[PDB]
């Protein structure tokens, strides 16, 4: 039933007695459910060290992964280029998923096409799909560039992207001069970040490989910035803001911040902003190329060093205090620009906030996950805050990266109780937060189910989630945030200390029981 | 708009296409005509999508794993292949259930074989068998396993049927191989059919032909309700208030045991004809169970359905049917009295999958609204036949609409409201057109039944009449 | 007892059994405490409509006010002037409190002096305190200006600030050219916002009244901006940013953003930034003067119009969409500058966020309080979001202001269930949130005790607090936020929608009971 | 590391900034400790007015009465009588912890005020106060007494709150305590303590002089002058009762009016804060013959000495339980020392606080190997300075009613590793790169009293002094 002036959605509608009785009858009648005592027994078992040991013995089964597949990153990379249509050669179901995944994180349109290869292509290949697909895409959506990647079906069948695109131009389906950079992006290799690396390197090759003869390193007095797979609008913006404040000439290579934030003003803009083709063509003339997320830009690095002859600086992601300092000092060295008073003052405002909040942050224990560069920068900043990053999980991490993070941990007393995990998933992490309980999780929306599980054991065992990462689907507009630079460090610090204080308020809100410590001032 | 205006719009939009695509798309766009009732005389459907045109369709894995199998709550469903498909479809569809997740229910979890290149080179059958053992060790209360094949599985020559047969016999477990690779078919639709055949061959054919269950003459199953936001629960309650016993729900909040009891019911009640007509026809042929289509969207259809269902039983059920209608009459009448004046006259365009583009029209009409265009991602001609009966004269019909067509149709027709999916939502909001998601219910619902109509009306009103829509143009332009 | 490697602070130390037993023994033996059944009985009574009626019958008793006293505002106004020392003539206890109050909100030093009038000066006046105090302050702290206000002791005794300052200069305690603007700021009149108006008008007078002969309206091509009592750093910053983006010359009169945000870089800066004396002296040459918080700038308005001959525009505080639009259009009219594309795009990004979040905001019910201009802007923006501001409380509001807010409510369907209260306090508001329960409170840290009270009645009756206002003492760094302009509207919108979704997650986190609605995507 | 001669020239250099009158006055309030001089009245002046315009850290008598002594009493309602500021700025800023149902049977963190308007200045507030009392009784029926805490205007306009308290108290058979703590009285918080003590004596303490129904034991004590900051009094009480004593009353942290009224029945008054409550303690000895004794529960060395000295006032059974308590907690505080003393030893601290802690916490710092190189008080008297020179090291700097400028320049020269002071000081010294701990509010931590408090104190000094933030203030490029 409903009361017209107080309509109930599913929650709390289904808590009405009649729905409750109906659901109990469905269970008892037809579901052959295990008895509640048995469910409780098995749940308790899943929180134990014994279960954790079985859990960590898994070899073949993955449960609740913390990564996606290559083409997702290729799509995000391509979206950062001016009037560029991401085009995934292969099966169309993949493209529905990439678009929806990004739709839900950015709350924005996400344009991408497929060429709709079907079972028949397993006999004759996808060449005709490429010819008609490129022609149809160009005519219908009028991009100035189509950036081609692949789904796993096309990789297994073995379609030669280079040959198919060349023949599409030869046979007149698209103009010869029309830019169609490409990359093979097999989902069974690496993860979404690898697809970003592959797509970027393909676009870089497209515009520079056969024209290096006239290039002179440093001739355009700019620094190239490669952001990698990046899903916070504030991160593209803070980098451009800081370089502009220093008077540093730069080219942000893959810049989707406009197309992922168009105004609702009465018209839909399929394309906005982005890196220009000319910026890619001119990129070898820069002083140098800086990679903001080097641990998933290894192929790009080899190309800019091997072909453009740039000496890519050895810089960590500019997260936290030390690594933002290092980023700006290296940029100052390359460019000849001093670090200006505005950034020096911003830096000292961050340090001030650290002194202001250090007593509530000190010793706080965290489990956290994400992509390798994000994760290591979060670990570094936590150490700088006097926090303990106890469970550090990077599903798509590698041994060399883990050694780097273990070195960072070993250089700080706040790393003494921390372990770095690679190849492990959120079912692994769930075990760790039961057996070695931290104070909070820093992670993406999939962490909400871990928090749910911990609360089920009891309120004293609940581990609250702090949402920093990708994807975030169950809160609105956090994709506008910043995590890089001093600005992002300030935002992270604020979110962390206030999550601590919100939870303390919750635990001290009990009248006469715990509210002796429900202080007005903290 | 006028018939002649709509035909002119179609031709104008199609001018942008290369000739091959223009000729194809023309076949998938039509203007409804009362004189033409057979859709195979006016629109083509269930054909491949044209490359590069930004279809809204998904794949057969979406229709099998995402739609049919994934909701079954006490089984573990393995996304077998590389990591993407299973991650993008993790918990995106609001197929609601009651359970203790990770312990006796598994719906919002992502179990995957996470294929690496070594698995392409050597095959994944050995990995699959080891994975099944690991599932049994860590999730002992699971009541069955399904194997949802992603694109690579068939292409590399793996034999998941042999693995399922061998491991099932070794472990005494129901293990269901499903060849729903996304390269098969042209959309989600073939995934439905593949998934229905897997239920037939591996679940009903393996645990559904000897009773010990206590039957009654009022036993029914809800076929094709995936309980989006609780839709199936807000339907079940009415059927049982009418005196029926809902033995099973396929597949929303569905247990494997209730599915296996279904060959014992007296009547299959089909909501989503597209996705489960196949198994319904099978159960009639093999068990003699009749099936009938019904519609629980809005009071008019819900009342008609309850009466039509009750007429298949006896006088006691028909008496209880009229009791249910009398109970809820003041409730839905209050909803209409409040919301119909706030919505009457407004024009709606819909684009959804295989059922709702026609099934929700009555509910819109119960609020005085007019559906001026509708279409489907993956419907067949039998669906279009049913649609022309529900849609008005001269309305626009589009099959497998392209992104460009949909934008251009909207710009000309200027509907007051659009009901479609997540890939469409943010486009039309930027254009200043109120939008409601008609897959996920925009995180609201249920919309089925009498309790769902209240929520539907609240939702259409909050969005159509919201103050945000008068604010898109700056006063200085 | 303590275990060395997991030391317990008061919470949860005192939940140990030995402390629990000790506290029960203290109560039973010596506290003669009313029995728990009686406490429960009285508590329940305090949540009723019967109690509310008695509560609203108070005339002499105030409980939990939502306002402070005049000199607090005079001090904040004075801090916005370059190298200016706030100086409160009267009793020193007041200055200890003003400083600590702002210290706790800004987490920053707050410099202010007293001239330490004692009971003896209550009989011969405080002239000598002013002479030695001004001389001592100037020599010790080296301000370029001393801005003098009064405590209630000084007002009651009747000290003539003008004569006392003039005599200090006559007798050589401070140089005759040294600026000593003053204002009488009796705490028994108005509230803290009144002290801001009084102090500002006193400073404006000091620098312009006797120099009007050479002034020409519009000759400097600038617009003066008067911010009023403002405790968000982001609000000073967004106004300056928007005017700079528009190319509008402006003078922010009272600008404390630098002295409330000095970097922690190894030195303490008693003064930083601020409006210069030259800017005040030149202000009459501006095109006009815009008051950002007109409902507490009435005295300033009379001086600006009566002496500077400016035609102050009729503008509401620039909060929310419509009122930011109106601010920018009026600034465009005055200055001749068009609204630039950057601000038009920012506006459309706010509108986009509104379309994205409207389904969770719609119909949500709020209780809120604050100062008049802040409250009416929050009310306006809530209506624009489709929210219902049910309980609107302004302790220091007046009848003319309430009529204005009531007219805003009447223009929108979302105001149909809303009431505006003036002269009422947070004990009145506690009653309203029991008898006519809203979904959330928007208010300052004092609201935490209302949330506590509502939870004690039951989780289903709990009204969570969303902290927007002044003072915020129990979270860190929220004073860096923004509430004005499109940027502030974006921040407010995000905070509100995510508070809603956080609460819904809490209510749906119960496994098998309510987690059917614990959606990953919202 | 500064010599007496360097300290002296530091004092002279700093005072060069001042006009002559301020220089001559401030020189009297700054001194270098000398063990050859034990009488503070031969080396430092105190409890005098502040010089105008120098940015004293002091508060006022209302702070000392309402904020300090009366406010914590949990089952009475305390009216801030005057305009709205005093009561609002002092609402819930002091962490005088208590158990109760706030708004129902306890009222500590609430702000009751008469919110004076100009009409009240002109006509007087006595009629408003009587109406306010009736409204309090209607809306807060479980209150067990009312105090009236006068703000500056009350005495200046000739109001008579004593008569109002007399009449309404008789009418309603209720203890209504008039307190003339107007902030223009005295020179600091100190006179507010004394006024507040006299108010308890005159209106509360004698209520049960003629009753004989309380059941006394030989081991009845009262904790005098512990306001339970962050639970300090509870972490002291537990030890006294483990030692076999019965803590009849706590003045006034977590204190009820009844336990105040029962205090004349105890055998011994245990005075922690001498400054704020020596007055009532002397009264109770003279009138009731109750002896009083000073003690110190900061750190294990002082706590152990205090427990033994208190137990020596009773019989062998208490002395035996005393040694049991000491043995019980020995391994616990020893583990705290083992962990934290190496991390803190040799570090130098400057303190500036109110009337007690500037000397009382020194032993706790020394138990962690630290050195207090400077200390001072806002409002202490010469008897406090006498006790301070005994606790402080030779040649250390002492400052009474220090000015903001003085504290800053003293810190710049002495360069302590840690500063312990208040909220108005905290953010200055953090910006200078000097670790800071709040020593009034315990920086929202504590308790610090007793054995359980020492663990928290040690954890807190360590977390701050050794924090990574302090190495980061200088940008690498400067
Ligand atoms: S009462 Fe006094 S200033 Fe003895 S007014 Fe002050 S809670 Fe201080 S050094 Mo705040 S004489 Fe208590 C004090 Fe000491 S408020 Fe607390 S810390 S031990
Ligand atoms: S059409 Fe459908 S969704 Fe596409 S793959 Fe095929 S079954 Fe799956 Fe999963 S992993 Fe990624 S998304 Fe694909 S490319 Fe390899
Ligand atoms: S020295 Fe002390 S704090 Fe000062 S007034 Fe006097 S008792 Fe009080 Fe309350 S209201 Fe404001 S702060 Fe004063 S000026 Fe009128
Ligand atoms: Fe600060």
């Amino acid at each position: 039933s409903q009361q017209v002036d107080k309509i109930k959605a599913s929650y709390p509608l289904f808590l009405d007695q009649d729905y409750k009785d109906m659901l109990a009858k469905k269970r008892d009648g037809f579901e052959e459910k295990y008895p509640q005592d048995k469910i409780d027994e098995v749940f308790q078992w899943t929180t134990t060290k014994e279960y954790q040991e079985l859990n960590f013995q898994r070899e073949a089964l993955t449960v609740n992964p913390a990564k996606a597949c290559q083409p997702l990153g290729a799509v995000l990379c391509a979206l950062g280029f001016e009037k560029t249509m991401p085009y995934v050669h292969g099966s169309q179901g993949c493209v529905a998923y990439y678009r929806s995944y990004f739709n839900r994180h950015f709350r924005e349109p996400v344009s991408c096409v497929s060429d709709s290869m079907t079972e028949d292509a397993a006999v004759f290949g996808g060449q005709q799909n490429m010819k008609d697909g490129l022609q149809n895409c160009k005519a219908t959506y009028k991009p100035d560039m189509i950036a081609v990647s692949t789904t796993c079906m096309a990789e297994v069948i073995g379609d030669d992207l280079n040959a198919f695109i060349n023949n599409s131009k030869k046979e007149g389906f698209i103009p010869d001069e029309f830019p169609v950079p490409f990359a093979h992006t097999p989902s069974f290799v690496g993860s979404h970040v690898t697809g970003w690396d592959n797509m970027f390197e393909g676009i870089a090759r497209y515009f520079t490989l056969k024209s290096m003869d006239d290039k002179v390193v440093g001739s355009n007095k700019k620094i190239n910035i490669v952001p990698g797979f990046e899903t916070y609008l504030g991160n593209f913006r803070v980098i451009k803001r800081m370089l502009s404040e220093m008077g540093v000439g730069y080219s942000l290579l893959s810049d989707p911040e406009e197309v992922l934030d168009t105004p609702a003003d009465g018209q839909f803009r399929m394309y906005a902003g982005g890196t220009t083709q000319e910026e890619m063509k001119d990129a070898p003339n820069a002083l140098n190329t800086v990679l903001l997320q080097p641990w998933h830009l290894e192929k790009t690095k080899k190309f800019v060093e091997g072909t453009w002859k740039h000496e890519v600086p050895k810089l960590n992601i500019p997260m936290g205090l030390d690594w933002t300092d290092e980023f700006l000092m290296k940029v100052s060295e390359i460019s000849g620009q001093p670090i200006p008073a505005s950034l020096t003052k911003e830096r000292g405002r961050l340090v001030d906030m650290m002194t202001d909040s250090h007593t509530w942050l000190h010793g706080k224990r965290f489990a956290l996950w994400g992509d390798p560069d994000f994760v290591m920068g979060l670990v570094k900043f936590l150490l700088e805050l006097g926090c303990e990053p106890v469970h550090i999980l990077c599903h798509n991490g590698n041994k060399r990266w883990k050694k780097a993070v273990d070195a960072i941990l070993a250089a700080s007393p706040y790393g003494k109780n921390a372990t770095v995990y690679i190849g492990k998933d959120l079912w692994h992490l769930r075990s760790l937060v039961f057996t070695d309980k931290p104070d909070f999780m820093i992670g993406n929306s999939y962490g909400k189910f871990i928090q749910r599980d911990t609360l089920h054991k009891g309120k004293e065992f609940e581990v609250p989630l702090i949402r920093i990462g990708f994807p975030i689907f169950d809160r609105h507009h956090l994709h506008r945030s910043t995590t890089l630079g001093y600005e992002g460090a300030m935002q992270i610090l604020t979110t962390l200390v206030n999550s601590i204080l919100e939870r303390l308020d919750e635990e001290t809100r009990g009248m006469q029981a715990t509210d002796y410590n429900h202080d007005l001032v903290r | 708009m006028s018939r002649e205006e709509v035909e002119s719009l179609i031709q104008e939009v199609l001018e942008v296409y290369p000739e091959k695509a223009r000729k194809d798309r023309n076949k998938h766009l039509a203007v409804n005509d009362p004189a033409v009732t057979q859709s195979k005389k006016c629109i083509i459907s269930n054909k491949k999508s044209q490359p590069g045109l930004m279809t809204i369709r998904g794949c057969a894995y979406a229709g099998s794993k995402g739609v049919v199998w994934g909701p079954i709550k006490d089984m573990i469903h393995i996304s077998h292949g590389p990591v993407g498909c299973g991650q993008y479809s993790r918990a995106g569809r609001r197929n609601y259930y009651i359970g203790t997740t990770g312990v006796n229910a598994f719906v919002t979890m992502n179990f995957t074989s996470d294929f690496q290149e070594k698995d392409i080179v050597f095959g994944g059958d050995k990995k699959l068998a080891k994975l099944i053992d690991e599932v049994e060790t860590l999730f002992p209360l699971n009541k069955g396993i399904s194997v949802q094949s992603e694109c690579p599985i068939g292409l590399i020559g793996d034999d998941i049927e042999s693995v399922s047969k061998v491991k099932g016999a070794e472990l005494s477990k129901t293990i269901v191989p499903v060849r729903c690779e996304g390269f098969r078919g042209v959309s989600q639709s073939l995934g439905h059919h593949i998934a229905n055949d897997a239920v037939r061959d591996w679940v009903l054919g393996k645990r559904d032909e000897d009773t010990t269950f206590a039957s009654t003459p009022y036993d029914v199953a809800i076929i094709g309700d995936y309980n989006i936001g609780g839709d199936a629960w807000s339907s079940r309650i009415l059927l049982e208030e009418m005196g029926l016993r809902c033995v099973a729900q396929w597949s929303g909040d569905g247990s494997i045991s209730e599915i296996e009891l279904t060959p014992k019911v007296k009547l299959n009640l089909v909501h989503c004809y597209r996705s489960m007509n196949y198994i319904s026809r099978h159960m009639e042929e093999k068990y003699g169970i009749p099936w009938m289509e019904y519609n629980f969207f809005g009071p008019t259809k819900t009342i008609e359905s309850l009466r039509a269902i009750a007429a298949k039983f006896d006088e006691s059920i028909q008496k209880k049917c009229e009791e249910v209608i009398a109970k809820y009459k003041p409730e839905w009448e209050a909803v209409v009295a409040k919301y119909r004046p706030r919505l009457e006259g407004k024009r709606v365009m819909l684009y959804i999958g295989g059922l709702r583009p026609r099934h929700v029209i009555g509910a819109y009409e119960d609020l005085g609204m007019e559906v001026v265009g509708t279409g489907y991602e993956f419907a067949h001609n039998d669906d279009y036949d049913r649609t022309m009966k529900e849609m008005g004269d001269s309305t626009l019909l589009y099959d497998d609409v392209t992104g460009y067509e949909f934008e251009e149709f909207v710009k000309r027709i200027k509907p007051d409201l659009i009901g479609s999916g997540i890939k469409e939502k943010f486009i039309f909001q930027k254009m200043g057109i109120p939008f409601r998601e008609m897959h996920s219910w925009d995180y609201s619902g249920p919309y089925h039944g009498f309790d769902g109509f209240a929520i539907f009306a609240r939702d259409m009103d909050m969005t159509l009449n919201n103050p945000c829509w008068k604010k898109l143009q700056a006063p200085w332009e």
